[PDB]
């Protein structure tokens, strides 16, 4: 039962080292969620600060990489800063080689093949994170790659992730079945942020203070987090209407 | 597995305990320290008549001054007799004078606890080094694949020890003679070999100030044997 | 550091390399895909597999262009694919185009795509390649080809064959319907036929991935003016081109 | 060292090689022998920088002698000089490189030929029915250009040596000591005692 | 460009006498035609009755003789503190000496 | 790189991969050394599973290390080429470095020791080989015969054996071999040396090599032909 | 038991087992005993014989003019520990003409132990040493430990049965701590409290070894005849 | 099973048992707590008195960090150590390259980046060791609590070792009852009863108590050592409120 | 650490054999039989294919014969990909000595080589043995025509005829019967078919599941030639010894 310790393949063509990192994902038991404006990348994700010593300004999960690109993590938080570390060196290196940004879909292939070393060699173990990647691309538009601990990553039109992903993707895929474009046609991020946090609620059943969300938007060169006021201004428009 | 170097719940090292029941089948080698010398004595145990005696090396010079007495798996032995005899000339190029036999000791003893995963398991020999310097006069001392050394009036080692150690507790005193101590040697080789002891499956050597390191010709100590065969008869 | 230095594909008593029948048992699971043969081209072909319907599985690319007159797809583990398609795409310059001036036969890089994933199979602290490849190519002295490369690192050149899930029955629908005499449309349509086999739900231009080497094409080179420069024969069907064949089925 | 000759005659090859070794100022000594049997058909003389000369010489035997153990037979002559020529070839982009010149004579026991390889320090080869290094042949080849023929005798051989010899005693400016002579044919290798 | 070496100035006299031994040098350190201390010892005692000058280029000198009452300290650790011998501390000077053998100490050494 | 200690103790004392490695020498065709007077000889077990074997290019048992010393062996064939190699290039390496040949001696302490090296690092496993090395010091005519084995260790042998029934034909060397009269010939020692494996081989077919060794470099192996009027004698001698 | 195959593994509760039997290996050693007043400090080791023709292994090490150190457990260890020891208050004389403070020599000691509890292939060192020595702020006692922990004290006692020598401190500790300008009283305290600790056998003259370092006294290492006056 | 045998390996509930192991060392060590104030931070821990041998005063465990960081931690004293001597270096490099010395949050994630590190192979040991730690950088106070699987956050106050749960419920009156803030003098005070009242859990040894403080107003933003009258006056607040 | 893991390539049995050389030799015995007969005139490879299939491309299709030189060619038994690796090893290793010696390597010098990098994996390293036994066939001017096979243990032996891969027993003595040393390389070609066709596992011996070549001094005057056989050649030489 060695097979099950490091990343070799089982009699059944299986990796159970990557599969326990998929499960390792889910142990902070927040969802989020990611949407496309047209002019914008709008990602969401609860937050969660069960302790009244911890000083919430610090608890995030959303990660500047770039200038252009945001990058929400699904997983424990030294995994997901680990990501973020070698993310943020990543596209730095890739712009003083290349002499332009490092696009957000090429950030996720790279990180995604990074994890595809770790559940090939045997030394390394998967990181138990799944990595939601945003921007607005100055040749793709709104983009959304994410990236997984199998080192598999696609493009998205809208994705969620977390404990409770099945439903927050199925509300997304009705609404989308409906409107039958690949994006939130609304001029103003303010809007696909609040077009965000409505499905959210829908399909969580739940409701939402300012400090419950965390929200990071991606416009044309650049990526941005909104403050609890930014977020209550969002949440007070949703109830008024 | 587990490591090569694990401590046990009693807080001894696996592999250097192990090492140590090889040394346990090794054939006997005996020193005796004496104020006129010391006198190394081995038992050769040839595994068959055919083999020619006389090419079994367990008694070795490491300079003029230093001499080596071996047990237990002795093709370990070569590259520390190597190592110790580097030493010795070192020392001697370095610093123009006889290193002293304490600090030849030490530095085989340095080898010992260089393994892991350097060398790959302890050596399974143990080692009498005999010598004389200025300061301290006439050595013995017992170098194990721990990295420990103790000097010793006399001590035995290889699979006789614990019977011949005993007897060199009863049989030693600051007073023996050279000739005494080639005696004793003889003797409790005698006692604990299997076969019967004589010049070709037996051997003998000493360290004096005045003539350094000598291994015995066989002639010389078959007239030893003789002559302690007398002395037993005689009471 | 890597302390993993020892093999971790090793035989066992009955003189089974365990890892790589896993490797290949990986593969059986895989989303079917196959190649043909014509007389003037070859095709391959496969199933994209949408993971999520959000998911735009246009950036998820199986069939790839290696060269301009060779291009592979697979079945199986779709990153190992991924990270292949990458070493062989930089071993086709490295190690013949920086040498010759030229692209590599497509025999000679599928050699060396095999030598990558055999190593894997014996080099120190790694598993094998959980991929079978199907590699499709032209070149001036060996004309159109296919080849499949498997974990082993073995490659055998084929008329036409099938991978992954439904392979013993698209290999037996083959083996009908192939002939020495196909023109590439004809290759295409069989193709077309074969995968409707082992496909589930939907079943058109944007569920399908489908690539050919044929005739060199012009109008891809993106430069005129070099006369012995006349354009990849490595092409990707569009989602219309496959629909418009598929009134045709 | 300084003059080293070598001509191939029908059944043999005759190697004459200088006897001096002078340390600037003075004639260290005059019974040199600038000369390794490489195996026991072939012969290599050798001549340039001090030290470097034998050390290089050694070294190839040593070679050539593990070779000859590990497969119980010899090296055709034509085999032994390209090893020869890729090691100097090697050297002259070393660190340090060996500014050594070499003939080999050997005899081809297949082939039943005589057979005369020329090697400079750079790696430099070819085949000659005659030939030296440094000055030796601005003084000699005139004479073996006129005399030399392909089916010349041993002893014909020698008498152009020694007239090859002569010359260099009297329009050399350096006193060399004479030259050791050695003939490779079917038999091996010996040297003429007398010359 | 860059000179390692320089010249302190500086002279000193061993003599032995039958039972006895004398060390002596001048106090001056210089540097061309200026004086750098007038008081700058450059005889010193080693330990175990042995005495050290080492003459010349004073960063050299100064070096040789702290590397070599280091290995008088250490000859005393791993020899049981045995007394360095003025042969064994000539010899051991030697090998300190030669190791720089292609970038050497620019001193003149006396013990 | 690969750093495993392969070669451990035991609780007993025993380091098994070095006592495996001696059952690898076992199983190895028998192989027997024999020293005469001014001459020594050995002689090589060929296991006959093996018909249609070319013998003019079939790896001989007996290797020329040096032109007056040969060794020979019993175990794996594969790692004792391993060893033939090194002693061949250390016994051309001290001609150049001493300006003399290796004595048999050197050159077994030198084999003897590249065995000990495998049994203590990391990363490799012990020879399965065990060795006969013979010959004459150069410039001197008193014949040498030593012996090593996996754990490194060696001796001087007036005769000795090694490999498959081993144990049997020292039997009969142990009874036949007198000290005080080494087999004053070539004949008589290729004749004793005949013998102890006829006690073992079968047919004295092509079943037995023998390769003779004298002082100064001659050496020669022994035909079908002249081992069959060995073998032959032997047996006419023994009904009786 | 399934967790203490390697340094590199907690067990469940939290424990490193392979440092556990390295603390084991110095609780089978031979007893030594340290102690300090304001202006000496002392260490005292009861040497052991392997036999009656044995040497008694010396316990005790200098490792500078101002600083040493006696050990229980594995001999071959506190060779390696000392020789850094060495080393290190070498190190700041040479470069920084500064001799180096018992607190600092405490903190390198430490770390140089930890990096084998923390590793693949270490093991843990099998010894511990008690270490005195008279710096710019006085005088000063350090119990090394191997786990790495490093502790400073009046008084300490390291061994088989240490116990008895370590409560006898703890009740002198008032008495002993003022033992200030008296070499000779400070070692009779030393070798009181050792005596807490024998059984069987008494101090002999080849049996006590006795070291001390203070105000005006360079580590000065006491054996044989010059410990005769305290026997 | 075997899952906790081995650092680095997944549990099939996506756990990592050698690190929760890690855990284990750390809750049985001494309790050490740090507050953060007004324009600072405040260290202390309990050092317990194992002997009368032991030099009071002498075996300091609070370490700094530069000039303006103090870092104190609770498990395996070496482990911890080793830690510090890894910050340091960082430290040492971020302020050679950028001149200004190592904002906190910069150094808070140096050191979550290493004992991350040290999960990710077999071959490596997690750290037996909760580290609290902080200072003042030019935002102003922070406080830091970083343990053995490389989570860390920034807190208002931290606790951690075996007097950890008393320690704080303690620590959550004080963020109740000061919304607008403690001075760091105040801090001090409040650092020293916490201490005594978490020494319940550890009560049969006797105990010495060690304080540390930067604060922009009362330490000039550098790291120092609570001593002598301060000290004592802190000990004194904390046995009245014991009694 | 990673210990655990470590299956240990390279250690003796309690027997004193090698494990993972006896389990390559099991794989071996699998793989498709190949046979090599040497005759006085020239030299015959012939191996199996391994259960093939219609579609398979035959003409480009190489996976048992393979040239090392114009005068060396082996014949591979075992897993194709570990051979290939070999192969390219042992094309270097000939065209070294070539420019070292301006000679063509001797055939037992390249087979020695190549076997010596075999037992290399079998003592040290901690790497899986290659899975392969290879015939060789070739010539040089001092022993001739020659044959030899080495096997994943890096031991190798020198033959007149020889199998390995599959049925290797049964080969051999029918081998044995029949051949003799006077024979010729026509007489060689047709032993060889009939050996295969008696020992194959298939049905029927037929063109396509066979590859084929003989080495000849057929090339005119004191010089040899290699010919790997096309699809077409080898079914007229089956028809040609009436096998089909």
């Amino acid at each position: 039962g060695y097979d099950r310790h490091i990343t070799i393949f089982s009699p059944e063509g299986r990796l159970y080292q990557v599969e326990y990192a998929f499960k390792a994902t889910n142990q902070t038991n927040i969802n989020s969620l990611a949407v496309r404006g047209k002019d914008c990348t709008v990602v969401i994700s609860q937050k969660k600060v069960p302790d009244k010593l911890l000083d919430p300004t610090t608890v995030s999960y959303i990660f500047c990489i770039s200038r252009t690109i945001g990058m929400v993590v699904n997983g424990p938080i030294p995994d997901a800063r680990n990501a973020a570390l070698r993310a943020k060196a990543e596209a730095a290196e890739f712009r003083y080689k290349y002499g332009y940004d490092m696009p957000c879909d090429v950030l996720a292939k790279r990180m995604a093949n990074l994890s595809q070393i770790y559940t090939q060699r045997a030394y390394m173990r998967p990181l138990g994170v799944i990595l939601t990647f945003v921007s607005v691309d100055e040749e793709l538009g709104p983009s959304i790659y994410k990236t997984d601990p199998a080192g598999y990553y696609v493009g998205y039109k809208a994705t969620a992730t977390g404990p409770k992903q099945q439903e927050i993707t199925t509300n997304l895929e009705n609404h989308f079945k409906k409107s039958k474009i690949d994006h939130i046609n609304e001029e103003s991020w303010e809007k696909v942020v609040e077009f965000a946090i409505t499905h959210m609620i829908d399909a969580l059943g739940t409701e939402f203070s300012k400090n419950d969300l965390e929200v990071g938007v991606a416009t044309k060169d650049k990526f941005f987090t909104l403050s609890a006021e930014n977020i209550e201004e969002r949440l007070v428009a949703i109830a008024e209407q | 597995d587990r490591g090569v170097s694990t401590f046990s719940p009693e807080g001894r090292l696996f592999q250097v305990e192990y090492s140590l029941e090889a040394i346990k089948l090794g054939s006997t080698a005996i020193g005796i320290a004496t104020k006129e010398g010391v006198v190394l004595g081995v038992e050769k145990r040839a595994t068959s008549p055919l083999l020619e005696s006389d090419s079994i090396e367990k008694i070795v010079e490491i300079d003029r001054h230093i001499g080596c007495a071996m047990s237990g798996l002795t093709a370990d032995a070569r590259s520390m007799i190597e190592h110790a005899r580097t030493a010795a000339v070192t020392h001697n190029l370095y610093y123009d004078e006889d290193i002293n036999v304490e600090s030849l000791t030490q530095s085989v003893c340095d080898l010992a606890l260089r393994f892991g995963e350097l060398m790959s398991r302890p050596f399974g020999v143990a080692l009498l080094i005999a010598g004389h310097d200025a300061d301290d006069g006439y050595q013995l001392f017992h170098a194990e694949p721990s990295g420990t050394f103790y000097r010793y009036n006399a001590k035995a080692i290889g699979s006789g020890s614990e019977g011949a150690q005993a007897e060199l507790l009863n049989e030693w005193h600051s007073s023996l003679t050279l000739k005494e101590a080639e005696l004793l040697v003889l003797k409790i080789l005698k006692q604990v070999m299997e076969e019967k002891l004589d010049e070709n499956n037996a051997q003998l050597s000493c360290i004096t100030k005045q003539d350094g390191f000598k291994i015995y010709d066989n002639e010389k100590t078959a007239e030893l044997i003789k002559e302690l065969k007398e002395k037993e008869a005689a009471e | 550091t890597d302390r993993y230095s020892f093999s971790l594909t090793t035989f066992s008593p009955s003189g089974k390399l365990g890892q790589i029948d896993y490797a290949l048992t990986a593969v059986k699971q895989g989303v079917t895909s196959l190649g043909i043969k014509a007389t003037n081209g070859v095709v391959i072909a496969t199933e994209k597999k949408s993971s999520s319907p959000l998911a735009m599985s246009e950036t998820l690319s199986k069939v790839s262009l290696l060269t301009p007159d060779i291009g592979a797809v697979y079945s199986g583990m779709g990153p190992d694919y991924r990270v292949l398609v990458d070493k062989s795409r930089k071993v086709a310059h490295t190690s013949y185009k920086r040498i010759y001036g030229e692209y590599p036969p497509t025999k000679l890089l599928v050699s060396e795509v095999a030598k990558i994933m055999q190593e894997a199979t014996q080099s120190g602290g790694v598993r094998p390649f959980g991929v079978s490849l199907l590699i499709a190519g032209h070149d001036e002295f060996n004309g159109f080809s296919l080849y499949q490369v498997d974990p082993s690192g073995s490659y055998f050149p084929w008329k036409a064959t099938a991978i992954g899930k439904g392979s013993v029955a698209a290999k037996t629908f083959l083996e009908k319907r192939w002939n020495d005499e196909l023109e590439l449309e004809d290759a295409i349509h069989i193709a077309l036929l074969t995968l409707k086999e082992s496909v589930e739900g939907e079943f058109n231009g944007d569920t399908i991935e489908l690539a050919i080497i044929g005739d060199e094409n012009p109008d891809l080179l993106g430069y005129t003016g070099i006369p012995t420069d006349k354009g990849p024969r490595f092409r990707k069907l569009t989602s219309q081109e496959i629909n418009d064949r598929l009134e045709a089925l | 060292m300084d003059i080293i000759l070598g001509i191939r005659v029908q059944d043999s090859v005759i190697l004459a090689s200088s006897k001096a070794v002078t340390r600037g100022i003075s004639v260290l000594k005059d019974s040199d022998d600038k000369t390794r049997q490489l195996s026991p058909h072939t012969l290599m003389s050798f001549a340039g920088e001090a030290g470097d000369t034998v050390q290089f010489a050694e070294y190839i035997q040593a070679n050539i002698q593990l070779y000859s153990i590990r497969e119980d037979y010899e090296l055709s002559p034509q085999a032994v000089s390209s090893f020869v020529r890729q090691e100097l070839a090697k050297s002259i982009r070393s660190r340090r490189p060996y500014q050594v010149n070499v003939l080999i004579g050997g005899y081809d026991k297949k082939k039943n030929k005589p057979e005369l390889y020329q090697i400079d320090y750079l790696g430099t080869k070819v085949e000659l029915p005659y030939g030296a290094h440094g000055y030796s042949g601005f003084y000699t080849f005139s004479l073996l250009d006129h005399h030399y023929r392909p089916d010349m005798t041993t002893e014909e051989g020698l008498d152009l040596l020694k007239l090859c010899v002569q010359e260099l005693e009297k329009r050399m400016p350096m006193d060399f000591k004479g030259v050791i002579v050695k003939i490779v044919d079917k038999d091996g290798i010996r040297q003429v005692d007398d010359f | 460009q860059f000179n390692p070496y320089g010249d302190n100035g500086g002279t000193i006299l061993g003599i032995a006498g039958e039972d006895f031994a004398v060390l002596a040098g001048d106090t001056r350190n210089i540097t061309d035609y200026s004086i750098n201390s007038r008081y700058e010892p450059k005889v010193f005692d080693c330990g175990d009755n042995i005495v050290m000058s080492a003459n010349g280029f004073a960063a050299d000198g100064d070096a040789l003789v702290k590397r070599f009452k280091n290995s008088v300290k250490w000859y005393h650790f791993d020899h049981n503190d045995k007394k360095l011998s003025i042969n064994s501390a000539a010899r051991n000077i030697q090998h300190l000496l030669y190791g720089k053998r292609f970038f050497p100490y620019y001193v003149h050494t006396i013990i | 790189g690969y750093d495993r200690a392969l070669s451990i103790f035991s609780p007993d004392g025993h380091i098994f991969q070095v006592e495996y490695a001696l059952e690898a020498v076992k199983r190895g065709t028998c192989a027997v050394g024999v020293k005469g007077k001014n001459c020594v000889v050995l002689g090589c077990e060929r296991r006959s599973t093996l018909k249609l074997q070319d013998t003019r290019i079939t790896p001989s048992k007996v290797s020329k290390i040096d032109s007056h010393v040969v060794l020979s062996f019993s175990g794996l064939n594969a790692d004792s080429r391993i060893l033939i190699e090194k002693a061949r290039v250390e016994a051309q390496s001290h001609r150049l470095t001493l300006e003399d040949p290796v004595t048999v001696e050197y050159l077994t302490r030198y084999v003897a020791g590249v065995q000990q090296r495998y049994t203590q690092s990391g990363g490799v496993r012990p020879f399965g080989v065990s060795t006969l090395i013979a010959g004459f010091d150069p410039r001197d005519d008193e014949p040498k015969l030593y012996q090593t084995e996996p754990s490194g260790i060696y001796s001087s042998w007036s005769a000795q054996t090694i490999g498959r029934n081993s144990k049997t034909v020292r039997e009969f060397l142990e009874k036949n071999y007198d000290r005080k009269e080494p087999p004053a010939t070539v004949e008589e020692c290729v004749k004793l040396t005949v013998r102890s494996l006829l006690e073992v081989v079968q047919t004295g077919a092509k079943n037995i090599e023998i390769t003779v060794v004298k002082p100064d470099s001659d050496i020669v192996a022994l035909s079908s032909e002249e081992i069959n009027q060995y073998v032959t004698q032997i047996e006419q001698e023994k009904q009786e | 038991n399934n967790y203490d195959g390697d340094t590199v593994t907690f067990s469940p509760t939290g424990r490193l087992f392979q440092v556990e039997y390295a603390l084991e290996a110095i609780k089978q050693g031979s007893v030594t005993v340290g102690l300090r007043s304001n202006t000496h400090a002392v260490l005292v080791a009861l040497k052991r014989n392997a036999d009656e023709l044995s040497s008694y292994q010396k316990k005790i090490i200098k490792c500078d003019e101002h600083m040493g150190l006696s050990l229980a457990g594995l001999a071959p260890d506190a060779r390696v520990l000392s020789n850094y020891l060495r080393q290190q208050c070498n190190y700041s004389s040479l470069v920084f003409n500064r001799k180096l403070a018992v607190e600092r020599a405490g903190h390198l000691l430490c770390d140089k132990a930890q990096k084998n509890t923390q590793s693949y292939g270490g093991r843990p060192y099998g010894v511990g040493l008690l270490i005195i020595g008279y710096d710019k702020s006085g005088a000063h006692l350090l119990e090394f430990q191997p786990s790495g922990n490093v502790t400073e004290l009046y008084g300490t006692a390291i061994g088989a049965r240490s116990q008895g020598a370590k409560t006898y401190l703890e009740r002198t500790l008032d008495t002993f701590i003022k033992i200030d300008g008296n070499p000779d009283e400070l070692i009779k305290a030393g070798v009181e409290a050792i005596s807490q600790s024998l059984r069987d056998e008494s101090l002999t003259v080849d049996n006590l070894s006795i070291a001390i370092v203070g105000k005006d006294t360079p580590f000065t290492i006491y054996d044989g005849e010059a410990v005769a006056k305290y026997i | 099973t075997g899952y906790d045998l081995s650092n680095s390996v997944f549990s099939p509930d996506g756990r990592n048992f050698q690190v929760e192991y890690a855990v284990k060392a750390v809750e049985n060590g001494t309790t050490s707590i740090g507050i953060k104030c007004n324009d600072g931070v405040v260290f202390a821990v309990e050092k317990l008195i194992t002997s009368k041998l032991l030099v009071p005063q002498k075996n300091v465990k609070i370490q700094v960090v530069d000039r303006h960081i103090g870092c104190v931690y609770s498990g395996l004293i070496p482990d911890g150590r080793h830690l510090v001597n890894r910050g340091r270096e960082e430290a040492a490099s971020f302020k050679k390259l950028y001149k200004t010395p190592i904002p906190i949050p910069a150094f808070a994630d140096r050191l979550g980046q290493y004992v991350q590190a040290h999960t990710l192979y077999n071959s490596v040991r997690p750290f037996g060791v909760s580290t609290i730690f902080g200072g003042v950088d030019k935002n102003g106070a922070h406080l830091y609590m970083l343990e053995p699987s490389g989570s860390y956050w920034g807190y208002k106050g931290a606790a951690t070792g075996k007097g950890r749960q008393s320690a704080k419920a303690e620590l959550e009156k004080l963020v109740d009852h000061h919304p607008e803030g403690l001075s760091a003098r105040e801090a001090v005070k409040q650092a020293a009863k916490i201490i005594y009242l978490a020494h319940e859990d550890n009560k049969e040894k006797d105990f010495e108590l060690e304080i540390s403080w930067c604060s922009l107003s009362e330490t000039n933003g550098l790291h120092k050592f609570v001593k002598g009258d301060l000290l004592q006056e802190a000990i004194d607040f904390a046995q009245k409120e014991i009694n | 650490g990673s210990r655990r893991y470590d299956s240990r390539t390279t250690i003796f049995s309690p027997e004193g054999r090698l494990y993972q050389v006896e389990y390559a030799l099991e794989s071996i015995s699998h793989a498709g039989t190949a046979i090599g007969i040497m005759a006085s005139d020239g030299i015959v490879l012939a191996a199996e294919r391994k259960v093939t299939s219609t579609l398979l491309e035959q003409d480009t299709s190489t996976e048992k014969l393979y040239k090392l030189n114009d005068k060396i060619a082996v014949a591979v038994a075992g897993l194709t990909a570990d051979a290939e690796i070999l192969i390219n090893t042992a094309r270097i290793h000939a065209q070294n000595y070539l420019k070292t010696y301006n000679e063509d390597i001797p055939v037992e010098i390249l087979v020695r080589r190549l076997s010596d990098i075999k037992q290399g994996y079998t003592q040290h390293g901690g790497l899986r043995p290659f899975g392969v036994s290879f015939i060789y066939a070739g010539y040089d001017d001092r022993y001739g025509y020659q044959l030899y096979t080495s096997n994943p243990s890096g031991n190798y032996t020198g033959w007149k005829a020889i199998s390995v891969g599959a049925n290797t027993s049964a080969a051999q003595t029918l081998l044995q019967m029949d051949y003799k040393d006077d024979m010729k390389v026509d007489d060689a070609i047709e032993l060889a078919l009939k050996t295969l066709s008696k020992t194959t596992d298939s049905s029927a011996l037929t063109y396509d599941r066979l590859e084929f070549a003989t080495i000849r001094k057929g090339a005119n005057d004191g010089e040899v030639y290699q010919k790997i056989f096309k699809p077409q050649e080898i079914k007229d030489i089956l028809v040609k010894t009436g096998i089909t």
